[PDB]
């Protein structure tokens, strides 16, 4: 109707006038009024107006939260103590509670720091368990733990939208958006209402976020109790990290209920289904062993060739292929060659030893050395091994048992992740004290103890690695040193969730860019990805030093960082000229499935000329692919037809043919440009089934 | 560095435009550019001397006239027409019922570009293309299937002949132009929605006679034909009539795919009904069955566009809500669209 009966109304201060018509204008209130709410310019008066005056305070709310207010909409609620499925409901309730209930947390959320916003959210908490209608008001409701027995109180029917739905956008932004520390009670409430609840692997990402002991053991009572079982067994193993198999196989050592999850959850059950398997729904022919190891001849390509043969798992064939192809070879790649029968064969206990025995103790120094190194390759949980290699490490300055000492600590290293083993590394402690000349002594020294030390908890700045930065700023020589110990230091420094780490060896390291490079490593490793975009525009100051190699892994740091939100990291990097950028963009497509703008972008990065930006395309161009395929193949014969480039064709073959054991040895492959010395462990980035 | 303050005074202070023409093949350009001014142009720089190529435009100095630079311009209603870009929100998932149609069409949209290797790994080499057709007046369902191709490499549609009947030849040309500039979009798709060429019979403007239209469609494929084209520009075709195409069409390409379109049945109707009513909130009476369970020969449109009719009333009144009192009645509109319209 017209204003004119029902607009005076406002006009007198006698209290039945009100009373009567602050219920008549509820009724009106399903619309509000008939319009947008003009009555405000002349009922603003009435606000110094004093039995129900919290009907005033209804009305009050209502028109200033009908118009616009930041602070003053809620105070009237938050005097008004809410009193006295519908149209009416929704409004005040969902949009107008919803809005102004929202302000009133984001305002006292930001300016306070009571009890009435508790009640107020448990309020609107419990109307929007009745609006039923999740995602925005959860969303809402993350930033006032609150969040906690939000989850509980509001988690009894409903399981899939909350944990599907709620689960999925708030992992996915906390992990993206959000910072840390709401983050372990997204994990540890999500652990409540995840175990009150089925099908585990929601509990299992939740240990490859959290990484807790507990929560194995919990899911293990609970996942033997629901008796598939040994395919939990296989992503289990490829889900944990290098700590809690080794407390696993401990505190399951001392209980272990039906021995089958000492048997599964160490080592060699994830393997065993799989080779066989393996050899019989597939099918693999002969031409790329006699076609793409055709590929000519020079000792090089050809010692590429075997370790693209050796690198084919249908049999162990290329393993067995007779003799005169690693005589042909020489010490590194004899190396290479000795580690190739492990390459071949990843399982096959039994048959390690007795196919490594005859390249045991051999002859050649690079055999047995290597061949030790094959052994570290095959498994992780033989450990027998570690004695005919271990007893003989010890060489004083640069003997034979020093490069048994490369393969063995390093395949060491590849064998066994304990609570800390110690045994191992006061073994390290002569080697590091050895300290040869040869670099990949104090490389798998670092790399190994690392590996050891990857996942440790929010890592150490204990005297291992505290001994190797004093040893390492001991002796200022052979700078790949000086990149390869700091691997190992961030190394132990992953693990990390609040590490202060970066600012302790700031203290102690930070000096000439050998150690200013050791501070971008620990910078680089100590920093894994959330949303902390600050220290992505220090990346973009600090990106232009004018030291253009803690350029190279600092900004080499992104793939580690964006890998979720991964339409991001498309960057303008190739447009920048400091041609190892170009290089580290390079590094960053990687090895997963790779889109069409990923090859889109080596287009381009396909074609260069540098021999080792050449030498660096086709491996991580042949990782993001695991013609087509071989399209771009044929198209870098189309490039060549150097040596360097030709090895890296044959390495780019050979690829077409956060779990940090797949994040630490292409980080080691980063210092490529340089001796086959250095590529006799280039075969030691064992991140693939 | 240098360079780049010698050559300024050379190209100085102003350098006009030109027109590529043909080359003496010492390397001598001469151009015909206004008025049909010549010149002779062997210089050693940004030049790419061959692929600059006869009928393209030059820049030139004024003293005297040589070319210095040269750019690709358009714009043109040539590119404009093709693109941009677009890749509307709809999906495959829409429409259900119909996957056997699409799950065939599903690998000749899914092998070239994705999922290539079985492909070769057979090495048989199908890229054929496709053809499509169906009744009454269908391909807007196919274009439910096309929006879904807009996942993958990059896509024009085009309707009819109709840009060469506006004139009298004119040739294909400006077919010849949007088939060879698919290649220089290549890899890419191209679809030509319902042809009209001799179903429908008289033209607009001015044209004439049948053979020139009949040889504009003849040339339409003998192009595509083509002497010799590997370049795709994966070619989707479409007419709902087949009688008045040329049979000739289907053996060269697309020889192995012209997809049949069944009219929707009644659990069909049902399939396709309920993701429209999803936004729209039915009221406690409304049903989708009993409606569509009684109404026979619809079309996917119409069961589409019933949902309209109560867009007006309800939202005549300004209600969020679908009213089956008014949407059976307001259905007779629709169905006085199709009884009597």
């Amino acid at each position: 109707r017209d204003k004119a009966p029902v607009q005076p109304q406002q006009s007198p201060a006698a209290a039945p006038g009100g009373t009567d018509e602050k219920p008549s204008g509820k009724e009106r209130r399903d619309a509000g009024d008939k319009d947008k709410e003009q009555e405000l310019s002349e009922e603003d008066k009435q606000l110094q107006d004093e039995l129900y005056r919290p009907a005033l305070e209804e009305l009050r709310r209502q028109i200033r939260s009908s118009t616009t207010s930041m602070t003053s909409v809620p105070k009237p609620l938050k005097f008004l103590r809410p009193h006295y499925n519908k149209r009416f409901a929704a409004d005040i309730i969902s949009v107008l509670a919803m809005t102004m209930s929202g302000e009133r947390e984001c305002l006292k959320y930001r300016l306070v720091g009571a009890g009435e916003v508790a009640k107020e959210w448990q309020e609107l908490d419990d109307a929007e368990k009745v609006q039923r209608e999740p995602l925005l008001t959860l969303v809402k409701e993350i930033v006032p733990l609150l969040m906690e027995i939000e989850q509980v109180d509001m988690l009894e029917k409903d399981i899939d939208e909350n944990a599907y739905a709620k689960v999925c956008l708030y992992l996915t932004s906390c992990v993206n958006y959000v910072p840390e520390p709401e983050n372990s009670a997204l994990l540890r409430c999500a652990l409540g209402v995840f175990r009150k609840f089925s099908r585990f692997p929601e509990a299992l990402r939740l240990a490859l976020m959290l990484n807790d002991m507990e929560l194995v053991e919990d899911i293990f009572t609970s996942c033997k109790d629901v008796v598939m079982l040994g395919r939990h067994g296989v992503f289990l193993e490829l889900s944990e990290d290098v700590e809690e198999y080794e407390d696993l196989t401990e505190i399951m050592s001392n209980v272990q209920l039906n021995s089958n999850f000492l048997a599964l959850a160490r080592e060699l059950d994830i393997m065993e289904p799989k080779v066989p398997d393996d050899i019989y729904k597939t099918h693999l022919e002969n031409n790329r062993f006699g076609g793409s190891g055709s590929q000519v001849d020079s000792a090089r390509m050809n010692l590429a060739s075997s370790f693209v043969n050796g690198f084919v798992n249908q049999d162990k064939l290329l393993t067995d292929d007779g003799n005169k192809w690693l005589y042909k070879n020489k010490d590194h790649g004899m190396l290479s060659a000795a580690a190739s029968l492990g390459m071949i064969l990843l399982w096959d206990v039994d048959g390690g030893l007795t196919q490594i025995d005859k390249y045991l103790y051999s002859s050649e120094d690079y055999i047995k050395s290597g061949a030790l190194l094959a052994c570290g390759i095959v498994n992780s949980g033989v450990r027998n091994e570690c004695d005919p290699a271990l007893a003989l490490l010890s060489d004083y300055v640069l003997h034979n048992s020093n490069t048994m000492r490369l393969g063995s600590i390093f395949g060491l290293g590849l064998a066994y992740a304990g609570s800390n083993r110690e045994d191992v590394l006061t073994l390290l402690l002569p080697v590091m004290g050895d300290s040869k000349s040869s670099m990949e002594v104090a490389g798998v020294t670092a790399l190994a103890c690392g590996m050891i030390a990857v996942g440790s908890c929010n890592g150490d700045v204990t005297s291992t690695i505290l001994q190797t930065i004093m040893e390492k700023s001991e002796t200022e020589l052979k700078d790949t040193y000086a990149r390869w110990l700091p691997l190992g230091l961030g190394l132990n420094h992953l693990g990390k969730g609040e590490a202060i780490e970066a600012i302790l060896a700031a203290l102690e390291v930070v000096s000439e860019p050998f150690r200013s490079f050791a501070n971008t490593l620990v910078d680089v490793c100590a920093y894994a990805g959330s949303g902390n975009v600050l220290k992505v525009q220090q990346l973009l100051h600090i990106c232009s030093e004018h030291f253009d190699s803690k350029e190279k892994e600092e900004d080499k740091d992104k793939k580690e960082k964006k890998d979720k939100d991964k339409k991001e990291a498309p960057a303008d990097m190739g447009a920048h000229q400091g041609v190892a950028v170009l290089g580290i963009a390079l590094i960053a497509m990687g090895e997963e499935i790779g889109a069409e703008m990923a090859l889109r972008t080596f287009g381009h990065l396909l074609r260069y000329g540098e021999p080792t930006l050449r030498r660096a395309v086709p491996l991580a161009l042949a990782l993001i692919s695991v013609s087509h395929d071989a399209d771009p193949e044929v198209s870098y014969n189309s490039i060549f037809a150097a040596r360097l480039a030709a090895m890296l064709r044959q390495l780019a073959q050979y690829h077409a043919k956060k779990g940090t054991l797949t994040l630490c040895p292409y980080h080691s492959d980063r210092q490529l440009m340089s001796q086959v010395a250095v590529a006799g462990l280039l075969t030691v980035l064992v991140s693939f089934l | 560095e240098e360079e780049r303050s010698k050559v300024d005074d050379l190209r100085g202070t102003p350098m006009s435009v030109g027109t590529l023409e043909e080359i003496i093949d010492d390397n001598h350009a001469i151009v015909s550019t206004s008025v049909g001014s010549e010149h002779y142009v062997s210089i050693l720089s940004f030049v790419d001397k061959d692929l600059l190529e006869p009928g393209c435009s030059v820049l030139l100095n004024h003293k005297v006239h040589a070319v210095i630079g040269v750019l690709m311009d358009d714009t043109d209603p040539l590119v404009t027409v093709m693109k941009v870009e677009k890749a509307p929100q709809e999906t495959y998932a829409d429409i259900g019922g119909l996957d056997n149609q699409i799950q065939e069409i599903k690998e000749s949209v899914e092998l070239p570009l994705t999922h290539p290797e079985y492909y070769e790994e057979m090495g048989i080499k199908p890229p054929k293309g496709v053809i499509l057709y169906g009744p009454p007046g269908t391909g807007k369902t196919l274009l439910a299937k096309a929006v879904a191709n807009q996942t993958s490499a990059t896509f024009l549609r085009v309707v009819g002949s109709e840009l060469i009947q506006k004139y009298l030849g004119d040739g294909p040309k400006l077919v010849r132009e949007l088939f060879r500039v698919a290649e220089e979009h290549a890899p890419s798709i191209v679809f030509i929605d319902e042809i009209d060429a001799i179903g429908t019979k008289r033209y607009d403007s001015n044209s004439g006679g049948e053979r020139e239209i009949q040889r504009t469609m003849l040339e339409l494929l003998n192009q595509l034909d083509g002497f010799d084209s590997r370049g795709d520009v994966k070619v989707i075709m479409a007419t709902n009539r087949i009688e008045t195409l040329d049979p000739a069409l289907i053996r060269p390409g697309r020889i192995d795919r012209k997809i049949e379109f069944p009219l929707p049945d009644e659990k069909t109707k049902k399939r396709i009904f309920q993701i429209h009513t999803s936004r729209m909130t039915l009221a406690d009476d409304v049903t989708l069955d009993d409606l569509i369970m009684a109404k026979d020969d619809l079309s996917g449109a119409d069961i589409k566009a019933i949902c309209t009719e109560a867009g007006l009333m309800a939202l005549r009144e300004r209600r969020m809500k679908v009213t089956n009192e008014d949407f059976k009645k307001s259905k007779e509109n629709v169905l006085y669209k199709k009884q009597e319209g």
